[PDB]
């Protein structure tokens, strides 16, 4: 069973794509394994963990409540919005919107939340504030998934994303309650079955968020570890491949499987 | 059996009970409660970062409540997508459904959501159409030329497009 970097090289060869990967120790922040970690990749829905991080930061500051009801309109609806479209007539709470955005990649839910934090520019300012000088959101759903080659809009790097996730989930910056809530939404992810979850051994913890975009873009960010406790952050992104969704999912799962097989090697 | 499909969506009708819906859809494909309140949400094939799906809304939480709302994503393809940015720009708020369709193309659209809030009356019926240019629709990926046209009582209230011509 190949070592992680061996598997990544096999995957790039088979897909004709580019893979970006970081494996980071959660406690210490040390980088354990890295590949194209300073290259940009479209975030797709993976940005939604940062989004809801910014929302919780406002909650912590008394500027937001998860129970606050947001009412919206037809104008606000975009593709891939299964939950927000259902609740159009009734509205949704901020917390319900974050749950939909994270667990089901609900696009309109994310756009509604984005408006509460100042739009893409506002979310980018939040990133800069927590010391991420690389990650950027430029557009709203659904354009942010366009993944045009060489386009820096709506991208992160595996290194920056891993550091930022660590900051959001474990640093002083969010309250204990907010960290638990962000992590819980990731634990409850519903659309990540074919990826790391498909190769996760019995008894391990996982919390994750996925993304899919045009031009082959696909990704996952995850916290996982043995004994039902998070130990490491794993970020895997794919861009620039014409391969099928099945093949892209299988390769990401395979890279995850390699990291797991070589966990202590 | 299979997952949720366009054929199953079409066979499900306004006025049906929850059990009727579940019997056509295949109960293993469906869920209710949680994020979906007392509607029934049924998954089709994987698409993008989610699934093609249908969602059925009901007049109340009662066992005998009837379907008053049907929504779907990526269960149905447009007949002859001829929509263009030009035709989209000809569409105007206040237009009739007929006027709109004649404009964007009679085979350019599918029904995204249709809701009768006064069922069995049609008063206040809200309709969202998903319309597509020649290569705009995708059942498994991302649209590359589409528009959302929404109506109340059969009159256009607003419009929005992505990637047209």
């Amino acid at each position: 069973s190949p070592q992680p970097l061996e598997q990544i090289k096999l995957s790039e060869s088979q897909l004709s794509g580019r893979v970006g990967m970081i494996e980071m120790d959660l406690a210490s922040g040390r980088t354990l394994t890295a590949w194209r970690a300073d290259e940009r990749f479209p975030m797709m829905s993976t940005f939604k963990v940062v989004l809801c991080g910014a929302v919780l930061a406002r909650v912590d500051a008394g500027d937001e409540q998860l129970e606050r009801k947001i009412h919206y309109r037809q104008q606000d609806l975009v593709d891939y919005s299964p939950v927000s479209e259902k609740h159009l007539a009734d509205g949704m709470t901020v917390g319900e919107l974050c749950a939909a955005a994270i667990t089901m990649s609900d696009n309109s839910a994310a756009n509604l939340l984005l408006a509460t934090v100042g739009g893409p520019a506002g979310l980018t300012a939040f990133l800069r504030q927590i010391g991420d000088n690389v990650t950027r959101l430029d557009r709203w759903e659904t354009e942010l998934n366009e993944a045009l080659p060489g386009d820096a809009r709506d991208t992160t790097t595996p290194a920056s994303m891993a550091a930022t996730l660590r900051k959001l989930l474990t640093s002083q910056r969010l309250s204990a309650r907010s960290q638990r809530q962000l992590l819980q939404w990731m634990v409850d992810d519903r659309v990540a079955g074919p990826l790391i979850r498909s190769v996760l051994p019995a008894g391990w913890f996982i919390a994750d968020k996925t993304g899919a975009g045009e031009r082959g873009a696909r990704g996952i960010v995850a916290l996982l570890g043995p004994n039902n406790k998070a130990e490491r952050i794993v970020v895997i992104y794919l861009r620039d491949t014409p391969a099928s969704m099945a093949e892209r999912n299988q390769q990401i799962a395979g890279i995850g499987a390699a990291l797991i097989e070589h966990w202590q090697r | 059996a299979g997952v949720m499909t366009g054929a199953k969506f079409t066979q499900i009708q306004f006025g049906m009970t929850r059990q009727q819906v579940l019997d056509i859809a295949g109960a293993e494909n469906c869920e209710t409660g949680g994020s979906f309140g007392d509607s029934i949400h049924c998954r089709g094939h994987a698409a993008g970062d989610y699934y093609a799906y249908a969602t059925f809304g009901f007049t109340s939480a009662a066992a005998d409540a009837k379907v008053d709302s049907k929504s779907q994503m990526k269960l149905l393809a447009p007949s002859a997508p001829t929509l263009t940015l030009a035709k989209f720009n000809q569409v105007t708020v206040g237009m009739t459904r007929a006027q709109v369709l004649a404009t964007v193309g009679q085979g350019s659209c599918t029904t995204w959501s249709e809701y009768y809030p006064a069922y069995p009356s049609t008063a206040g019926v809200t309709l969202s159409l998903s319309c597509f240019d020649v290569d705009g629709y995708s059942s498994t990926g991302f649209y590359r030329g589409s528009a959302h046209l929404w109506f109340t009582d059969g009159v256009l209230q607003g419009k929005r497009q992505w990637d047209l011509v």
